[PDB]
C-alpha cells in the first residue's frame, strides 16, 4: 500500500533525451491519479482509453512511465498515428494506445542563454520505429552509396542533432517534459490501483 | 539505391539544423550590438557573424556536389539552387580578396567621406547628418550648390577609381557563373523556370520595367511641370520654364524622392494638414500603445497577434542614455519561433505609421517560418517592402485615424486636402520612379559594356536630363563618379527593387481594397476589420519563396504580372488635377539648358 513514486519520475531535475527516452516500472504502489486535474498552467493532458477520474477506481498488474524532453511544435507527435522526426526515429506509441500523455512547458529548467546542448533527437534512420521501441545507436548513418566506416562527412550523417535550448525561442521550439503512461493487464495479479 | 534527389532531400535536413542554429546565434548577437553598443559586443557579432559566414561557404561548396539536372522535385531544386550560388568563391582566390578589398574601400569612403567649409579648415560636414541637414532644409541656391558638388567632388571623385575595377571584377564573377553580365545576375532574382504558366526570364524584367514606365510618363511630366513652375517662383532667376530641374534644388542629396519641396508646392497651402501627433501627447500615448495599436490592427483582418516573445524582447524605445543604439526601425526574425522590432519610437504620427510598417515585415515572416529554412524569404526582392508599405497606406487614413479616435470626428475631408495629400504622396512615391530606373538602367548598360568607360558621366548626365528631366548644376568630367555618391551604387546593392516595390503595393492594395469592398476612391481606402482581405493577403505571405513569384502575385491580386494600372488608378484624382493646372504651362523638358550654360 506504498505511494506509487510519480514524483521522481515528474520532479526529476534532469529527463531524458527523447532518442534515449526514460522508461520507470511501477508496481506494488496505490497511485492517486486524481492529482492531475490541477496545476492547470501549462500541464496539458490526454488520455486515450479510460477517463483519469474512472481509473482512479481502477486496478492493473505494471504500469510504465516514459519521459523524456522534445520542442513544444513536435509535442502533438506523442500521440497514436503521428508521424515526423519524433514519432518516426525516436519514440513511438501504437496505434491501440490505452494510456495517457502529460506534456508541460520547462524553459524555465531547460534553456540557457548559451544554448542548452544536453538534449538530442535522432534524424535520421533507415527504418521507422515499431511501437516502444528505443534506438541508442551512434553509428553513422549512410545517405551515399559509399560505406562510411565510422566516421561523418560527404553523405555520411552522424545521426544525433542537439537541440539549442535558448530561453527566448518561440513556444514551438521551446524545450517541453513529456510524460508517457501505459497501463498493462497480463496473466499476473494487479498490484496498481488508487 | 540511393538516388540523387534522395540525397539532396537528406543534406538539405541536416542543413537545416544546423543553419537555423547558427543563424539564430549571429542574429541574436546582432541585436545585443544593434541595441547596446559596445565594444564587447562588436567583437561577439563578429564572431558569431564569422561562424555563420563560414558554415555557408562550406554548405555551399557541399551542396554543388549534387547536379541540379538530376533534380525533378521543384521546391528541393530551389533550396539546392540558392545554397549553391557561390558567388564571389566563383572567382579565384585573388580576385575574390581584390573585390573584397574593393567593397570595403569604397562602403567607408563612402560612410567616413567629410567636406570641410571653404572658409574654416577643421569645421567639417560629414553626410550624415551635415550634408543631408544642407539638402532637406536649406533654401539658399548657392549652400545647397556647395553641399552637392563638393560631396561628388571630395568623394565621388575617389570611388571613381574603385567603381571602374568593381566593375571588371563583378563581370568576371558574373560570367563565371553564367550569366552574361552583373546586370543580368542581379535581374537573376526575377527568374522562374520550370513552372508551366509562370515562367520569367532575366530579359524580361528589363521589358516590362520599361514598358511600365512608359505608361507613367505623362502622370511624372506634369507632375514636373507643376514642380517646375512652383520652384520657377521661388527661384525666378535660377529656373527655365522650358528646361530641366537642376540636380540640386529637389530636396535631398540625390533628387532620390522630392518630399521635401512639398512645403514650396503645396497646392492648397492654408487647409489644415493632418498630424495626429497632439491628439497622442494629449490622450498619453506611449510605446507600448502604438505598437499595441498596430497589433489591433493586423488581428482584425484576421492575422495572429505578436508572440509573447515578441513584447519582451524588442526594444521599442530609446535605451535611455547609458547604453546606445542603431534606431534605423527594422524588423527582426531571428529563427526558433523569435521575432522582435527594434525602433526608438517617439509619440509622432510618423512612428505610428512606421510601426505599422514594421509590424507587417514581422506579419510576412511568421506567415512564412514553416517553410524551409531557404525558402523563408519574399517571393522576390520587392514583396517584402511592399507588404510594409500597404500596412501604412491603411493607418494613415482619415478614416482609420477617427476609427481609432486619433482624429476629431467633425475634421473636414474636401476636394483640397485630398489633393494636398495625393501632391506630398506623388513627390514621394512618383518622383523618385524617373529616378531609380534611369539609375538602373544605367548601371545595366555599364555591366553590358554599352558605355565605355570615357563616356560613364557622359551618358549618366544625358540620361538623367533625358529621362529624369533634371540637370547638373556643374560640368562634370569623367574624374567624377556620381552614381557611386550614392549609397546603394557604392555599397554594391540593386536598385530596380523600389521600382518593382511601388508597382506591387498598389497592386496588393487595389485587390485588397476590393476584397474589403470599399467605396470610392483607392487612397481613401482602410482595409481593417477585412477578414476577406487579411486572407487574401495570407495566401500569398504563407508561401515565402516556395512558389514562382508570379504566382505569389496572382494568389493576390489574380493577374501573372507586374502592372502600374493600379499606381495610376491611385493617383488619378491628383493627374486630372495637374493636367488642369498646367493649362498654363509648358508640359515636358529641353536637355540642352542648364544652369552653367550662359
Ligand atoms: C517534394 O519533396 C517534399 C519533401 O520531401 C514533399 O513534401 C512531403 O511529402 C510527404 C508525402 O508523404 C509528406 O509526408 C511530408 O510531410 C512532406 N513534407 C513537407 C515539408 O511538405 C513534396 O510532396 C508534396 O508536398 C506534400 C505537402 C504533400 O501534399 C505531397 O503529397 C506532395 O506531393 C515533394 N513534391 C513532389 C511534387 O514530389
Ligand atoms: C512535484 O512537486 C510539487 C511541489 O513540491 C508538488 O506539489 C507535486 O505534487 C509534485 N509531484 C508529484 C507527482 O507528487
Ligand atoms: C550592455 O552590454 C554590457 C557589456 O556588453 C553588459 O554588461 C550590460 O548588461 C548590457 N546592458 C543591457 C541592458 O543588456
Ligand atoms: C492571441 O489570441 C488568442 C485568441 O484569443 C489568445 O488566446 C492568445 O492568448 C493571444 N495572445 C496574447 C499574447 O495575448
Ligand atoms: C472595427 O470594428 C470595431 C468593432 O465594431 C469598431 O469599434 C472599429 O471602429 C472598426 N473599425 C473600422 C475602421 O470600422
Ligand atoms: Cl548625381
Ligand atoms: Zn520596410
Amino acid at each position: 500500500t506504498n505511494l506509487c513514486p510519480f514524483d521522481e519520475v515528474f520532479n526529476a531535475t534532469r529527463f531524458a533525451s527523447v532518442y534515449a527516452w526514460n522508461r520507470k516500472r511501477i508496481s506494488n504502489c496505490v497511485a492517486d491519479y486524481s492529482v492531475l486535474y490541477n496545476l492547470a498552467p501549462f500541464f496539458t493532458f490526454k488520455c486515450y482509453g479510460v477517463s483519469p477520474t474512472k481509473l482512479n477506481d481502477l486496478c492493473f498488474t505494471n504500469v510504465y512511465a516514459d519521459s523524456f524532453v522534445i520542442r513544444g511544435d513536435e509535442v502533438r507527435q506523442i500521440a497514436p498515428g503521428q508521424t515526423g522526426n519524433i514519432a518516426d526515429y525516436n519514440y513511438k506509441l501504437p496505434d491501440d494506445f490505452t494510456g495517457c500523455v502529460i506534456a508541460w512547458n520547462s524553459n524555465k529548467l531547460d534553456s540557457k542563454v548559451s544554448g542548452n546542448y544536453n538534449y538530442l533527437y535522432r534524424l535520421f534512420r533507415k527504418s521507422n520505429l515499431k511501437p516502444f521501441e528505443r534506438d541508442i545507436s551512434t553509428e553513422i548513418y549512410q545517405a551515399g552509396n559509399k560505406p562510411c566506416n565510422g566516421v561523418a562527412g560527404f553523405n555520411c550523417y552522424f545521426p544525433l542533432k542537439s537541440y539549442s535550448f535558448r530561453p527566448t525561442y518561440g513556444v514551438g521550439h521551446q524545450p517541453y517534459r513529456v510524460v508517457v503512461l501505459s497501463f498493462e493487464l497480463l496473466h499476473a495479479p494487479a498490484t496498481v490501483c488508487g | 539505391p540511393s538516388t540523387i534527389e534522395e540525397q539532396a532531400k537528406t543534406f538539405l535536413d541536416k542543413f537545416n539544423h544546423e543553419a537555423e542554429d547558427l543563424f539564430y546565434q549571429s542574429s541574436l548577437a546582432s541585436w545585443n550590438y544593434n541595441t547596446n553598443i559596445t565594444e564587447e559586443n562588436v567583437q561577439n557579432m563578429n564572431n558569431a557573424g564569422d561562424k555563420w559566414s563560414a558554415f555557408l561557404k562550406e554548405q555551399s561548396t557541399l551542396a554543388q556536389m549534387y547536379p541540379l539536372q538530376e533534380i525533378q522535385n521543384l521546391t528541393v531544386k530551389l533550396q539546392l539552387q540558392a545554397l549553391q550560388q557561390n558567388g564571389s568563391s566563383v572567382l579565384s582566390e585573388d580576385k575574390s580578396k581584390r573585390l573584397n578589398t574593393i567593397l570595403n574601400t569604397m562602403s567607408t569612403i563612402y560612410s567616413t567621406g567629410k567636406v570641410c567649409n571653404p572658409d574654416n579648415p577643421q569645421e567639417c560636414l560629414l553626410l550624415e547628418p551635415g550634408l543631408n541637414e544642407i539638402m532637406a532644409n536649406s533654401l539658399d541656391y548657392n549652400e545647397r550648390l556647395w553641399a552637392w558638388e563638393s560631396w561628388r567632388s571630395e568623394v565621388g571623385k575617389q570611388l571613381r577609381p574603385l567603381y571602374e575595377e568593381y566593375v571588371v571584377l563583378k563581370n568576371e564573377m558574373a560570367r563565371a557563373n553564367h550569366y552574361e553580365d552583373y546586370g543580368d545576375y542581379w535581374r537573376g532574382d526575377y527568374e522562374v523556370n520550370g513552372v508551366d504558366g509562370y515562367d520569367y526570364s532575366r530579359g524580361q524584367l528589363i521589358e516590362d520595367v520599361e514598358h511600365t514606365f512608359e505608361e507613367i510618363k505623362p502622370l511624372y511630366e506634369h507632375l514636373h511641370a507643376y514642380v517646375r513652375a512652383k520652384l520657377m517662383n521661388a527661384y525666378p532667376s535660377y529656373i527655365s520654364p522650358i528646361g530641366c530641374l537642376p540636380a540640386h534644388l529637389l530636396g535631398d542629396m540625390w533628387g532620390r524622392f522630392w518630399t521635401n519641396l512639398y512645403s514650396l508646392t503645396v497646392p492648397f497651402g492654408q487647409k489644415p494638414n493632418i498630424d495626429v501627433t497632439d491628439a497622442m501627447v494629449d490622450q498619453a500615448w506611449d510605446a507600448q500603445r502604438i505598437f499595441k495599436e498596430a497589433e489591433k490592427f493586423f488581428v482584425s483582418v484576421g492575422l495572429p497577434n505578436m508572440t509573447q516573445g515578441f513584447w519582451e524582447n524588442s526594444m521599442l524605445t530609446d535605451p535611455g542614455n547609458v547604453q546606445k543604439a542603431v534606431c534605423h526601425p527594422t524588423a527582426w526574425d531571428l529563427g526558433k519561433g523569435d521575432f522582435r522590432i527594434l525602433m526608438c519610437t517617439k509619440v509622432t504620427m510618423d512612428d505610428f505609421l512606421t510601426a505599422h510598417h514594421e509590424m507587417g515585415h514581422i506579419q510576412y515572416d511568421m506567415a512564412y517560418a514553416a517553410q524551409p529554412f531557404l525558402l523563408r524569404n519574399g517571393a522576390n526582392e520587392g514583396f517584402h517592402e511592399a507588404v510594409g508599405e500597404i500596412m501604412s497606406l491603411s493607418a494613415a487614413t482619415p478614416k482609420h485615424l477617427k476609427s481609432i479616435g486619433l482624429l476629431s470626428p467633425d475634421f473636414q475631408e474636401d476636394n483640397e486636402t485630398e489633393i494636398n495629400f495625393l501632391l506630398k504622396q506623388a513627390l514621394t512615391i512618383v518622383g523618385t520612379l524617373p529616378f531609380t530606373y534611369m539609375l538602373e538602367k544605367w548601371r545595366w548598360m555599364v555591366f553590358k559594356g554599352e558605355i565605355p568607360k570615357d563616356q560613364w558621366m557622359k551618358k549618366w548626365w544625358e540620361m538623367k536630363r533625358e529621362i529624369v528631366g533634371v540637370v547638373e548644376p556643374v560640368p562634370h568630367d569623367e574624374t567624377y563618379c556620381d552614381p557611386a555618391s550614392l549609397f546603394h551604387v557604392s555599397n554594391d546593392y540593386s536598385f530596380i527593387r523600389y521600382y518593382t516595390r511601388t508597382l506591387y503595393q498598389f497592386q496588393f492594395q487595389e485587390a485588397l481594397c476590393q476584397a474589403a469592398k470599399h467605396e470610392g476612391p483607392l487612397h481613401k481606402c482602410d482595409i481593417s476589420n477585412s477578414t476577406e482581405a487579411g486572407q487574401k493577403l495570407f495566401n500569398m505571405l504563407r508561401l515565402g519563396k516556395s512558389e514562382p513569384w508570379t504566382l505569389a502575385l496572382e494568389n493576390v491580386v489574380g493577374a501573372k504580372n507586374m502592372n502600374v494600372r493600379p499606381l495610376l488608378n491611385y493617383f488619378e484624382p491628383l493627374f486630372t488635377w495637374l493636367k488642369d493646372q498646367n493649362k498654363n504651362s509648358f508640359v515636358g523638358w529641353s536637355t540642352d539648358w542648364s544652369p552653367y550654360a550662359d
